[PDB]
């Protein structure tokens, strides 16, 4: 159908507009934010994939949770994740925001990011090596291309 | 040459409107054609009101806002 | 007189009863006062422009050089009022009567 | 009141600028030169109570130059009677007043 | 007749003089008396006054500034005004509009003396003056004929100038 | 006609200010021994493309504490003064000729940072008010050694008139003649534009984003593009005033392609100086503006009206 | 009649842009999303409130100052004058009286922030 | 001597930019009055013909008047054309 | 690379290439194919004004020349 086409194009057109124009939030807590570091580093460089960091999150598209997340910090982290504007993906990376990590069983840690907010892609490591935080963003971009809403509203 | 083509263009403008307005205000009982309302008879610079009163717009706009809209 | 000159003179009228009219703030009357200085500014322009009067196109110059100094002259006062009371509010300076 | 110096000490500190025919950059002349020359000379001398009445032809001159609002009024007149022998069709404007004049320079 | 812009720009000079005579909080005044100046400039420049309309809104940009600062600074309140948020202000600004509108109608509709005298309109295009000579600027000629000309009104302003940095200094001391 | 000129000039002005970003980003990158955006596209070509799309397919949020009036207005003021500042500019003829044309610069550049000035207050956040208090700061801090350094550089001129500074720079760069002040015209445009290092409106690694950290998508978006249209605007007016480019009448092309030259590689300049120094306090702003910018403007503006009536060489076109 | 029109031309397009920003994309605002930001927690005071401006003596200063600039700007066009030693006599004494009120301002601590 | 000597060693070491700015602005006022061109800008900006010369009535005692442009009385700018 | 940054800046040359090229052209098409005539002063306006008066044609670019004076 000429229709069904046009909704795919446009699909098409949107998915990579969104997954070429990445901007995580400046948002790190631990020592998984350091790798995070290092994909900024040039032997990475993180911004030739178009990816870059903005400190607003009413300016961000993503939130990658690089470190533990503590009782404390959970209301924070919640209220700078609803003050992004969508759409907007989260990225859970290292031990601690997958699940707790090496404090799992602590009093002041919550036990997985994915308690507070819903998770996209989870990046495993203690901490991930800076490369594997790079295929977790790009397994994201991939995740972003197979989105199809459009279709789904066309076919409403 | 300018100075001279001024004059002889204003003069005939307002001969012009003279007849012209010779030939509107005749019914009026009291109306004298080309009275001045200044006491001197001397010459007076005319008004650009005088000069293109019964024209068009265009006319007027050119004279009034011709050369400040020039860019 | 043409409807413009009107206008401003309404402008200047309806500036020097904001100024003469006084609610809570001060800054508001500093306002209007500024207000009635760019009315004046205006009609002295107009009437300058339209007689071809060449020597009092420096006229309005000068007008607003003092307007500033009458501007920052209220400024320094508000400040003063402000650190007394904390609000610009002109039912703060009632110490002294009749 | 008024002590003045400039005309003591011949200072001309603000004369220059108090008439609009008194020497103006480049010789521009203000629109209304010629009236306000002739009233100044008119009423220069003769005091100001005697000037009211003297020079009352002058003055009102002037102030038709500065103001128009006789010519106004005449172009007023003959305009509203022209919209009044269009409307009812006694009275056409010459192709030289509808914009088809022959110009000249 | 001729588009009638001057009357436009004069009627929106007006109606920013209510804005900001209306007295909402001293932002929306600001903007009004930015709006003012610019509409101010504007029929300034359409009689034929570039710089000296330029000039105006040039300074008052900044003035207004410097307002905007001292507005945040000692003039602000929790919930400020605008010309809908106060009975008071939005009656001045409906007040406003209203005279404005029936001075405009007695003014257009028949020849009435208001306050100072009676005018009929039909546009400013009529009083002006068709000079046709010169390469120059008349109101260029005469904001620069200050110097050569008015050697007493450049000392007494440079003197008020000097005098209002000394006054300022003298009054924000305190003690 | 006249519509087909204006609409020539403001489509390639943001194209030109979209692939502005991206030469800035790979600028950046190869000064930071890295390589920047080549992945979008050959060469990160089609980067600007994708960020615009996204920017505008994203969800734009009204703060529920926000004045909406002022909010939705002073983005639109910012990119309409943005587009309204190149109509002057002769390359080597300008769309609109004007007496007074560095005068009417100059008043749309004061018009410019109300912008600034309305977004931070409507936004009615602490950081966006810092931002906003900082923003008055800077005009206060370049605005009068900004406009004697013109007038100055202008006494040469001898008029207003943009057009004239291609005659008045026939032989010679006027820099040769005015290379002080001319320092001292960059480093305010600098301030004036609010780069680095002074950039400190935004200020992201103090203010977090600054006046604009409430906006988000489309107005956020038209933000950008005012900033950096008025960037090559600052670069392109630097280089007619100071580095005069020769003009043939009868093959305007070649003026058009040195002044674009020039006002490239100032451009490129400014990225370089963003690159290579660390940000001001805006009170130091203020005090080198004051202190040290202030007092040389004034001897200079002494020395400039001096020496043309020294040396009789009074410029025409009074 | 042109530079009207570019203005409106200019104004009409950023409109434009902000109408296609606000109505093109999916809306989903609740009251979460829209709150004040500060970085990580509801603020504490109003952003209204008073914020002490510590250099209002040199914003007061740049008034004067700002009205100093008109003067000068007619100075290109008064270069033309015949009695050249007089317009650069009073060019000369505006400027220095320009230097001596700053110099003023300077020596009594006036360019230094408030504390 | 040394005294001022002293104080200008330490303003140059100290605040080169205020030295700097004061010596310009002492040259600008000072050097006009010593220069011999200046005169020269005085009369090329009398001799600049920005509104029409209205000529004079011939009475018979004009010798200094040219009855033509071409004739050798009045003005003359070949002190101009060399400068 | 470093060369690979010349696209870009390339591709922003010819941006700014576009519009002072375009007004020329236009100003020529429109102007008679000659420069558009510049007017800042009320005697460069009544030349013109005159230019279009004795054109015949209403086009201040039509220029009459000494085959108009017979
Ligand atoms: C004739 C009479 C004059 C007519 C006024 C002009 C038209 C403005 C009316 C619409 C604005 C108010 C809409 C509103 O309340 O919320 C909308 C609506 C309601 O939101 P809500 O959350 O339900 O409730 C909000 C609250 O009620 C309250 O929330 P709030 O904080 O938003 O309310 C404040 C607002 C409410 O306004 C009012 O109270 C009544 C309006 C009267 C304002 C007039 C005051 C005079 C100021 C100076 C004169 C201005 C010129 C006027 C002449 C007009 C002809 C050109 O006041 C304003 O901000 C109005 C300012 C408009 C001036 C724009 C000029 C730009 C200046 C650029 C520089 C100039 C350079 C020199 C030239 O929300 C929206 O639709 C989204 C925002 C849409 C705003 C778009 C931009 C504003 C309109 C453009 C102005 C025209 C410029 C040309
Ligand atoms: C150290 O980190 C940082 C960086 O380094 C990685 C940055 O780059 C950086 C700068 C931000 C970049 C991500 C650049 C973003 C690019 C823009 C926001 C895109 C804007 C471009 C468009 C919206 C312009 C219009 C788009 C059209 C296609 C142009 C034509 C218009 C039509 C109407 C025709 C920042 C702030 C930063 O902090
Ligand atoms: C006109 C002004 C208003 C509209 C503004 C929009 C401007 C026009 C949009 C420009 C379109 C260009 C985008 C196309 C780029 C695609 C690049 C290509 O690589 O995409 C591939 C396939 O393409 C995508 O599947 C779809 C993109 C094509 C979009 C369909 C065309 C629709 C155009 C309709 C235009 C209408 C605009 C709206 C007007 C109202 C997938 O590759 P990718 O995974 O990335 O890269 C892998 C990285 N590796 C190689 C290193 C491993
Ligand atoms: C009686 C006691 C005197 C001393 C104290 C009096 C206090 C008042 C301040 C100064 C007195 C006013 C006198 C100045 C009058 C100005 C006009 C006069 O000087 O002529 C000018 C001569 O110019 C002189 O150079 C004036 C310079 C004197 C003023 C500069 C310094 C003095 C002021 C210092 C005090 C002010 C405040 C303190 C600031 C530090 C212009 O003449 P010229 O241009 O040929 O021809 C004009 C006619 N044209 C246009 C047709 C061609
Ligand atoms: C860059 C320069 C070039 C740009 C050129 C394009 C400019 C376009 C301006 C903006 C329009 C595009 C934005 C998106 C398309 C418009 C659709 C929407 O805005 O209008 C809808 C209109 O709906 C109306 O409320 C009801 C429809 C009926 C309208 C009555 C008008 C009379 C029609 C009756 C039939 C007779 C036909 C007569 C027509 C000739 C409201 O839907 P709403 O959910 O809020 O918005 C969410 C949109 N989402 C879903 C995509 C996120
Ligand atoms: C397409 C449909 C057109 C409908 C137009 C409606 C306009 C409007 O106010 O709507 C509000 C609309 C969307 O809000 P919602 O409806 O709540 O969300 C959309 C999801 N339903 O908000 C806006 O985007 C407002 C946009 C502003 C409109 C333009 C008016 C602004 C004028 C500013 C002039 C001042 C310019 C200053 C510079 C000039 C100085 C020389
Ligand atoms: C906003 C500030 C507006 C500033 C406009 C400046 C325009 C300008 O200066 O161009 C000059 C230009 C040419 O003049 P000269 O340079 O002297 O050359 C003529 C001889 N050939 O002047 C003009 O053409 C004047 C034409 C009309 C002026 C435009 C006035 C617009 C003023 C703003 C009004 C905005 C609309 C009202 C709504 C306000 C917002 C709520
Ligand atoms: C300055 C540079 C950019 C200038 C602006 C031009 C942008 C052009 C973009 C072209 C791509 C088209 C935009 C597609 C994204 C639209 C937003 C969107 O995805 O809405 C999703 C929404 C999902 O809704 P539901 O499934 O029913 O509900 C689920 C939630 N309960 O689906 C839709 O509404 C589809 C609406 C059709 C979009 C029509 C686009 C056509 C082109 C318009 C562009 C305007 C030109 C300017
Ligand atoms: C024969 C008659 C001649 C008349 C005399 C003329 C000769 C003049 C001699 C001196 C001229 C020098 C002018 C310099 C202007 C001011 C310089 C200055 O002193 O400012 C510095 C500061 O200047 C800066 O640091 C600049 C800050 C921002 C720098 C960012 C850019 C750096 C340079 C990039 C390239 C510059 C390109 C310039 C030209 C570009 C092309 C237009 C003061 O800082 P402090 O050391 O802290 O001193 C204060 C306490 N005393
Ligand atoms: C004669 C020409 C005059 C006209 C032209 C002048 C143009 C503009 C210059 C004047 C502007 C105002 C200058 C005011 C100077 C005030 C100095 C001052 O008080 O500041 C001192 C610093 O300056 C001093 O030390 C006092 C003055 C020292 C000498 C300064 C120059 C004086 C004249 C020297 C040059 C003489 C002429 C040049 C000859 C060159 C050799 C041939 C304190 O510095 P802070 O900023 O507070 O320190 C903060 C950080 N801790
Ligand atoms: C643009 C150059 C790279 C930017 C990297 C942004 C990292 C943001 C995380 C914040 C953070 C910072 C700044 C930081 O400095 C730090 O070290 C103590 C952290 O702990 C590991 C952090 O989480
Ligand atoms: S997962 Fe390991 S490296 Fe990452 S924050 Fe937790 S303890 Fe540190």
């Amino acid at each position: 159908s000429r229709g069904e086409y046009v909704v795919a194009k446009l699909d098409d057109l949107v998915n990579w507009a969104r997954r070429s124009s990445l901007w995580p939030m400046t948002f790190g807590l631990a020592c998984c934010a350091v790798e995070m570091m290092h994909m900024a580093a040039p032997r990475y460089d993180m911004d030739r994939f178009g990816v870059v960091f903005r400190a607003s999150p009413r300016q961000s598209d993503v939130m990658i949770v690089a470190g533990t997340l503590t009782n404390k910090m959970a209301p924070a982290l919640r209220k700078v994740y609803d003050q992004m504007p969508e759409p907007r993906y989260v990225v859970s990376m290292g031990s601690c925001a997958n699940g707790g990590g090496y404090y799992h069983y602590s009093y002041s840690v919550v036990r997985g990011c994915d308690r507070i907010v819903p998770v996209d892609i989870y990046v495993p490591g203690c901490p991930p090596t800076a490369e594997a935080l790079l295929y977790g963003i790009l397994q994201l971009q991939r995740k972003i291309k197979r989105e199809k809403r459009l279709r789904i509203w066309y076919r409403r | 040459l300018f100075q001279a083509e001024k004059d002889r263009r204003v003069l005939q403008m307002l001969r012009e409107n003279l007849e012209e307005e010779a030939i509107i205000m005749k019914d009026v009982p009291d109306w004298k054609v080309g009275e001045s309302v200044f006491h001197t008879t001397r010459w007076v610079t005319p008004m650009m009101g005088e000069l293109y009163g019964l024209r068009t717009n265009e006319e007027i706009l050119s004279a009034t806002y011709g050369f400040i809209w020039y860019t | 007189m043409p409807l413009v000159y009107m206008n401003i003179i309404m402008a200047f009228a309806i500036a020097l009863a904001g100024l003469l009219m006084y609610r809570s703030h001060l800054m508001s009357s500093l306002l209007c006062l500024e207000g009635m200085m760019l009315s004046l500014f205006i009609m002295s322009t107009l009437i300058i422009l339209n007689t071809h009067f060449t020597l009092a196109n420096m006229m309005p110059i000068i007008l607003l050089v003092f307007a500033a100094c009458e501007a920052a002259l209220g400024l320094s006062l508000l400040v003063m009022v402000s650190n007394t009371y904390g609000t610009d509010y002109v039912q703060n300076l009632n110490l002294l009567q009749c | 009141p008024f002590f003045d110096v400039q005309k003591r000490l011949g200072l001309d500190l603000d004369r220059w600028m108090t008439i609009q025919s008194a020497e103006q950059p480049h010789k521009i002349p203000g629109r209304c030169h010629a009236f306000e020359k002739e009233w100044i000379e008119c009423a220069h001398g003769i005091g100001g109570i005697r000037a009211e009445k003297e020079c009352k032809i002058e003055f009102d001159d002037f102030v038709e130059c500065l103001l128009r609002q006789k010519t106004m009024k005449r172009l007023s007149a003959i305009k509203r009677q022209r919209d009044k022998l269009i409307k009812e069709g006694k009275y056409t404007p010459p192709p030289h007043h509808l914009g088809k004049e022959d110009p000249r320079p | 007749m001729t588009m009638y812009i001057a009357f436009i720009l004069s009627t929106i000079f007006v109606i920013g003089f209510v804005g900001f005579s209306s007295k909402p909080s001293p932002i929306y005044g600001g903007l009004g008396l930015i709006v003012s100046g610019g509409v101010g400039c504007g029929i300034v420049l359409n009689f034929g006054g570039s710089f000296l309309g330029l000039m105006v809104f040039l300074i008052y940009l900044g003035g207004m500034l410097v307002v905007f600062g001292y507005t945040t600074a000692m003039a602000t309140e929790m919930y400020p005004e605008v010309w809908v948020s106060n009975k008071t202000v939005f009656g001045a600004f409906v007040s406003g509009l209203m005279m404005e509108f029936c001075m405009v109608y007695y003014a257009l509709k028949e020849e009435e003396v208001e306050i100072i005298f009676k005018f009929n309109g039909l546009g400013d295009w009529v009083i002006y003056d068709t000079g046709d000579s010169g390469f120059f600027s008349e109101e260029a000629m005469g904001i620069a004929a200050l110097y050569s000309y008015g050697t007493w009104l450049v000392i007494v302003t440079g003197w008020s100038l000097l005098i209002g940095v000394v006054v300022i200094m003298e009054i924000t001391r305190g003690n | 006609m006249f519509m087909i000129n204006i609409l020539s000039l403001i489509i390639p002005i943001l194209l030109a200010v979209a692939f502005l970003t991206l030469v800035e980003r790979k600028v950046l990158g190869y000064m930071q021994l890295r390589k920047g955006p080549n992945v979008v596209g050959p060469y990160g070509l089609l980067q600007p493309i994708a960020d615009a799309l996204k920017l505008f397919t994203k969800e734009p949020l009204r703060p529920a504490t926000s004045s909406i009036s002022m909010f939705i207005i002073a983005p639109i003021l910012a990119l309409s003064l943005a587009l309204t500042m190149w109509v002057p500019l002769p390359m080597p003829y300008p769309l609109i000729n004007m007496n007074l044309g560095v005068l009417f610069m100059l008043a749309m550049s004061s018009l410019a940072v109300y912008s600034i000035l309305w977004s931070g207050w409507a936004s009615n956040s602490k950081y966006a008010l810092i931002g906003a208090l900082r923003a008055v700061a800077q005009t206060i801090s370049y605005e009068v050694t900004l406009a004697i350094i013109l007038l100055s550089v202008l006494l040469m001129n001898g008029s207003y008139t943009l057009s004239t500074l291609i005659t008045t720079q026939e032989h010679i760069w006027m820099i040769f003649t005015s290379w002080p002040l001319a320092m001292m015209w960059f480093i305010s445009t600098l301030a004036e534009t609010n780069r680095a290092p002074f950039d400190l409106t935004e200020g992201e690694s103090e203010l977090v984003s600054g006046f604009n950290v409430e906006y988000a998508a489309g107005p956020f978006a038209m933000f950008f593009m005012a900033e950096y249209a008025n960037i090559i605007m600052m670069n392109a007016f630097t280089a007619i005033l100071f580095l005069g480019a020769s003009h043939d009448p009868h093959t305007p092309e070649l003026y058009t392609i040195n002044f674009v030259l020039k006002t490239l590689a100032l451009t490129i300049t400014f990225l370089w100086i963003r690159a290579s120094y660390p940000r001001f306090r805006y009170d130091q702003l203020m005090h080198l503006l004051w202190k040290s910018f202030l007092p040389l403007t004034l001897a200079l503006c002494m020395w400039h009206i001096s020496l043309p009536i020294m040396t009789a060489s009074i410029p025409p076109q009074s | 009649m042109n530079i009207m029109l570019t203005l409106l031309t200019n104004v009409t397009l950023a409109s434009l842009l902000v109408l296609i920003a606000f109505w093109l994309p999916q809306l989903n605002a609740y009251s979460e999303k829209t709150s004040p930001y500060e970085c990580g927690f509801d603020p504490m005071g109003s952003a209204r409130l008073p914020f002490s401006m510590k250099f209002f003596l040199v914003a007061i200063t740049f008034l004067l100052f700002d009205l100093e600039i008109a003067l000068l700007l007619p100075l290109p066009w008064a270069s033309q004058t015949n009695n050249l030693k007089t317009m650069l006599t009073m060019a000369l004494f505006l400027l220095i009286l320009l230097a001596a009120s700053l110099a003023y301002e300077w020596t009594q601590k006036g360019l230094e922030w408030a504390e | 001597a040394g005294r001022i000597a002293s104080f200008l060693k330490n303003a140059w070491a100290k605040e080169p930019v205020l030295v700097a700015s004061f010596a310009i602005g002492g040259l600008a006022i000072i050097l006009p009055s010593l220069s011999p061109y200046t005169n020269y800008a005085i009369r090329i900006n009398r001799a600049t013909p920005y509104n029409y010369p209205v000529p004079l009535r011939d009475d018979g005692n004009m010798p200094d008047v040219p009855s033509h442009p071409q004739d050798p009385q009045g003005p003359s700018l070949e002190w101009l054309k060399n400068l | 690379m470093w060369f690979e940054i010349l696209p870009g800046i390339a591709v922003m040359a010819a941006c700014l290439f576009i519009p002072g090229m375009a007004t020329a052209h236009i100003h020529k098409f429109t102007n008679g194919g000659k420069e558009k005539r510049v007017a800042h002063f009320s005697y460069q306006w009544n030349l013109m004004e005159r230019d279009r008066r004795i054109s015949g044609v209403n086009r201040y670019h039509v220029t009459k020349g000494l085959e108009n004076i017979d």
